[PDB]
């Protein structure tokens, strides 16, 4: 039965029982109910009003803080003698929620969630430290980041023509504004995100258990707007996410062992206890010891 | 990448 | 949802979440003893309210222990179960933790009994120190004795198991959140620089 | 068959239990105006003395006669309840007894447990009285010597005429009993005169064939509306 | 509360729903 | 100027008082429920606890600097007081102080008598603090080091600030305190935090040229609505 | 309130260079509880501890921290031992430590040395 | 006995005083109390309307 | 008084108070 | 004078009580005087009555 | 430290 409930419960008073065919103590776990004994028919209670409230707790208050969810680093220099794999200039990334363990751990509490996400973009700047550079002061840059749908194309180079974004968003900012801010809206083309998905999302048998695509919000392609400086520097980017409007569904057991990848479960826990494959709970000498016991002298 | 395609390579 | 109250050297995986009790020849021994800061690592830790409680660092509120007999149905007995505030060293006999708050369980055709731990705290909240013997955070203690003795025929197995378990009053809350303790990484995990590709 | 027992901070549970018995059809209740004797403010303390305290268990064996306890004699010395014995000059109050034994289907006995109202001992064999060390136990209480005549010259047989019930091992594993003030004084000294004797007798004797276990015997007794009256500096036994 | 946006996702959070329903864990029993 | 106290089975007359001090206007009082904390049923004592305890006299000489105890620690073995405090968790409870001291028409000297909440001291010419020995004096209390200062490098001449009275030789040979609970929290553990501290300074000098005799200083204190909850075994200091 | 400033270090190697716009990271973290081992730690993700990033060119950063005591005033003065056993300090109730602040520099060294001042 | 007080108290104007069993300028410091005498029981006193706030020292 | 925050503790300073009782500390006799 | 020194400007009226703490049998009488400023404090009782 | 813990070392 559904209620409003904005405090903890009140306690009343209660008195001596000696009552046959009554047993308020004993149960039946094998039901799977929890136990509905209550303190008063325990023990001799007096009258307690309790003003503790209880918003702290509600699931928008848990969710509904900025999380750090992506950090690179690149170098911004002439470009021309650089390898195939460097990031020239530019970088693409996928947005995802599995490549920081705090907010992974938080969301797998839960099975289905519906949420928008609020985007916050941080950059910083320092003067490349090989032994030919002294320092000289830090540019003020501008940066472009375009939004780009799962799967879609994206840019190839610092100069494409593709960063003209016709239809695509793109929102330019500077190193010396406050960080970058927006809104993604719920996009799921179901009616809430799988956070866990037991099946292969393909018509064939061949490929990857346990991701659905439709979960992917998208991508984000990122460059410095400024053509190379006739000396190098180092620029990070830090990605901040906060869900917000949240509902969620069917509450699960935690996660105790290490994560070992973004693409799945997978486990093989510490060496030793705590939270090692065979014991989870530091161990103690036996049953009968008391591990922080108070000696009295 | 496997998040965008959940293929491997 | 389960406590690990077995939690020793040689118990492995599933063995760590039951408690076995066999007959004795002398009267009134203890059985097990149980540390109840919620806080801390121990046989509470892994557990709904435990994992729940560690993203915050003020609590309030009564508590449950629950325990359910796994023996056979030939199987007789009685046990107590004792709460002890705090104030100084953990009881080590049934005449001394008897005095404290307690249950007498007698084992039939019902499986199960409750122990409520009643909030008793001179402060509305108790607050997480690192520190196990603060006055600001320690609860006291559980103990287990027996009340009769474990008493079984020829047929039956002469070593039977206890399945331990806590929740939770509605009268309980929790304030000031905080990172968890119960995660954490040292590097990017496998297949992370794949985003960017 | 199934009851709670609730005092101060303590509970007892039990599934196999007989009713239960209230003594002389009475309850306990505190020394009302017209009665009263003594002028001073009684102390009253509530939850600090009346709650279960449980004594030592003793072993039920083939060849046991019987076991008892004297009260308040055997609390005198015990938590609160000492502490209030100790400092004051007058006592007063009801009590609560639970007896607990368990065994499995395959054994069989049969125990009475009973409370008897001024249970003035006699010695066997000779002309001089009980000593203060044959009376005065404590906590650890005595035995029977010769239970058939309830170690006073009279008889076990006839002993269903105070205040009792059985533990029979095929039907139940407990007995209870609840005790009013039974004195001829509204109050007394509680270090020189005991108003009840708890007896445990084994007028069936233990017996199974299947494996043997050693099989306790264990008493609890709660204090009922305790009154004090008299407070000075603390006297012991 | 502050909003001078046209799409109703664009708002603040929500903090505000106190309704709670335990027993469709703690009770999911006839 | 005339005045009578009585508290359980203790009486108190004085013929030369002056008034009596009520610590801030306010009296003492039981928890009441929405105030409240701990949920088990608390213990109520009433006259066994509610009643005056005499401490030890001490001798106030020519180069006397002054006498202190605190509260509950002084108390905390003594009755049925004692007794509760051993037992339980937690306590909570006012005084009722009455501090007495007589001389002749021929004799001079004044003393402040003031009882100071949460009387945190200090050491003298170090860095390390005081030790668990320099502040559990229990029963027999302790002397001031520097008076002046009132041992925490603060001043005796401020100290009118707190709950206060004088005895001033010529004027009066008692005074009389009122001290509600005063902590933080509704209830504490009563063998780790003291809520008052008692202190007795002679600001100026016994002084006669008649006969010598000692003149001691003496100190009763009653308890006002005690309460305890969480009930166990005994533990001491 | 959180005020920082900065200066060049004035050892002989050095001249005088201009001075950077530096992001710091303040990281609120409960008494008792764990705190960064190292200015790049895994532990600055920040998952449910409020953290605060503010720059050296902004106003300084401001935050209000609530009344926090488990009971319901702090007390200035304890007198008392804060433990159940005999051995620990006189007069300090951690239950009146409001918290901890945990401060870094966001930025990767530079080549050259400077001196930070957080007031 | 609780009030609302923003500004210091005002002044009555007052006569020659010669009355027996009346002393207003003696007091008894034992008790623990602070000195009631009132300036117009020791003193000829004009009448003044004191106009001088008490808000900068509210403990806020 | 400008306050757009949603928790009440974050609002300006209460400097309104004029109540006062000094014969708790002036007359603490019967 | 402590509550004062935190504060710049003052206004308002001091009042100063005396105790005698001698014997009971000890007697005499004293002369308390407040002299208003505008030169040097006075040095006999002629000049303090005034 | 001494501030979080009232333990010296
Ligand atoms: C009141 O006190 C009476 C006196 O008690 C004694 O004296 C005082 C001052 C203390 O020193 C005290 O410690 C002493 O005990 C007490 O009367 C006494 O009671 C005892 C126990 O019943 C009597 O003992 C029995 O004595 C007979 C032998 O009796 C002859 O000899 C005695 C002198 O020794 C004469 O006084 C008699 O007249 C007889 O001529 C024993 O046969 C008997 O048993 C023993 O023998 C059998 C086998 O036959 C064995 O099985 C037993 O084990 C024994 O070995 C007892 O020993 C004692 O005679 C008696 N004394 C007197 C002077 O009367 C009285 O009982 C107290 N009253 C109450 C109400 O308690
Ligand atoms: C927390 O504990 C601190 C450590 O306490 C000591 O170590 C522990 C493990 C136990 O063994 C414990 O029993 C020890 O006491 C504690 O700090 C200590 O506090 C004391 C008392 O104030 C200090 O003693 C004073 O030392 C100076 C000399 O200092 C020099 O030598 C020491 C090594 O011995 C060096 O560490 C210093 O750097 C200096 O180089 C003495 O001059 C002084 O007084 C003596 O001399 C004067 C005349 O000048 C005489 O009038 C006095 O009577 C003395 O004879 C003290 O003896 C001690 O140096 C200090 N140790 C350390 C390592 O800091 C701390 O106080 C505790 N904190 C709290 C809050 O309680
Ligand atoms: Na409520
Ligand atoms: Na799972
Ligand atoms: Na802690
Ligand atoms: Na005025």
């Amino acid at each position: 039965i559904e209620s409003i409930i904005k405090t903890a419960t009140d306690t009343v008073k209660s008195e001596i029982n000696a009552e046959l065919g009554v047993v308020p103590s004993l149960n039946a776990v094998e039901t799977g109910a929890t136990s509905n004994t209550e303190p008063e028919e325990a023990i001799q209670t007096r009258t307690v009003i309790n003003q503790h409230g209880v918003s702290e707790t509600l699931v928008e208050n848990f969710l509904s803080r900025a999380a750090l969810v992506s950090k690179r680093s690149f170098e911004y220099k002439d470009h021309t003698s650089s390898a195939a794999q460097t990031d020239k200039n530019f970088f693409k990334w996928t947005i995802n929620t599995r490549s920081f363990v705090q907010l992974r751990r938080k969301l797998e509490l839960f099975t289905y969630l519906r949420f928008d996400a609020e985007i916050t973009i941080l950059t910083t700047v320092a003067v490349n430290g090989s032994s030919n550079n002294t320092y000289v002061g830090l540019p003020d840059l501008t940066l472009q980041a375009m939004f780009v749908p799962t799967g879609a194309l994206t840019p190839e180079k610092q100069d494409s023509f593709h960063w003209q974004s016709g239809s695509n968003a793109s929102v330019f900012f500077k190193i010396s504004d406050p960080p970058a801010r927006m809104t993604i809206p719920f996009m799921c083309i179901n009616s809430a995100y799988s956070v866990f998905y037991d099946g292969f999302a393909g018509f064939e048998k061949s490929g990857l258990y346990g991701i659905n695509p439709a979960d992917t919000i998208g991508n984000l392609c990122v460059r410095i707007v400024n053509e190379h400086q006739p000396v190098g520097f180092t620029v990070t980017v830090r990605v901040y996410m906060k869900p917000k409007h949240i509902k969620a569904w069917a509450p699960r057991p935690p996660r105790t062992l290490p994560y070992m990848s973004i693409a799945n479960a997978n486990y093989k826990g510490k060496g030793r206890a705590p939270n090692a494959l065979n014991a989870i709970i530091g161990n103690r000498d036996s049953v009968k010891t008391m591990p922080h016991n108070i000696v009295t002298t | 990448n496997l998040l965008e395609t959940r293929l491997n390579v | 949802s389960m406590m690990e109250i077995n939690n020793t050297e040689s118990a492995v995986g599933m063995e760590r979440l039951k408690v076995d009790i066999s007959a004795l020849t002398d009267v009134d021994q203890l059985l097990f003893n149980i540390p109840l800061d919620i806080q801390l690592d121990g046989p509470l830790r892994n557990t709904l309210v435990g994992n729940i409680s560690r993203y915050y660092t003020h609590w309030s509120g009564s508590l449950e222990m629950t325990f359910m007999f796994c023996g056979s149905f030939m199987a007789t007995g009685k046990l107590i179960l004792c709460y002890t505030p705090p104030g100084g060293s953990c009881p080590t006999t049934r005449e001394t933790a008897m005095l404290g708050t307690h249950v007498v369980w007698d084992f039939g055709l019902q499986s199960s009994v409750t122990l409520i731990i009643p909030w008793i705290s001179g402060s509305h909240y108790r607050m997480f120190n690192n520190d196990a013997k603060s006055t600001n955070a320690n609860v006291g203690y559980v103990t287990c004795f027996m009340q009769t003795n474990l008493i079984v025929p020829s047929e039956s197995s002469d070593t039977c198991s206890l399945i331990g378990f806590i929740a939770a009053k509605d009268d309980f809350s929790l304030r000031l959140m905080r990172d968890s303790p119960d995660i954490g990484q040292l590097d990017h995990l496998h297949a992370a620089e794949a985003a960017y590709q | 068959r199934v009851l709670q027992l609730k005092l101060g901070n303590s509970a007892i549970v039990t599934q196999e239990a007989a009713n239960y018995c209230c003594a002389y059809g009475e309850w306990p209740n505190y020394l009302p105006d017209h009665e009263a004797v003594a002028i001073d403010k009684p102390t009253q303390p509530e939850t600090a003395t009346d709650r279960f305290y449980t004594l030592r268990s003793v072993k039920w064996e083939a060849g046991s006669t019987g076991w008892w306890w004297k009260l308040p004699d055997a609390l005198n010395n015990i938590g609160m309840f000492g502490q209030n014995v100790q400092h004051h000059y007058l006592y007063r109050s009801g009590f609560l007894i639970h007896v607990q034994c368990n065994a499995t289907k395959f054994h069989q006995g049969a125990l009475l447990v009973v409370a008897i109202p001024e249970h003035q001992r006699g010695a066997h064999n000779t002309n001089t009285s009980p000593g203060f060390d044959d009376i005065m136990k404590g906590e650890e209480g005595g035995t029977f010597n010769h239970p058939y005549v309830l170690d006073d010259g009279t008889s076990l047989a006839c002993a269903t005429i105070f205040p009792h019930q059985w533990i029979n091992l095929r039907t139940n594993n407990s007995a209870t009993i609840v005790l009013p003030w039974m004195n001829a004084a509204p109050m007394d000294f509680p270090l020189r005169h005991n108003q009840w004797t708890l007896a445990i007798i084994p007028v069936v004797p233990l017996g199974t064939r299947t494996m043997s276990s050693m099989v306790p015997i264990t008493v609890s007794i709660a204090p009922m509306c305790c009154e004090f009256n008299g407070l000075r500096h603390a006297i012991t036994q | 509360q502050i909003n001078f946006y046209k799409d109703s996702y664009a708002a603040s959070a929500s903090k505000q729903d106190f309704s709670q329903d335990p027993s469709k864990f703690t009770e999911p029993v006839v």
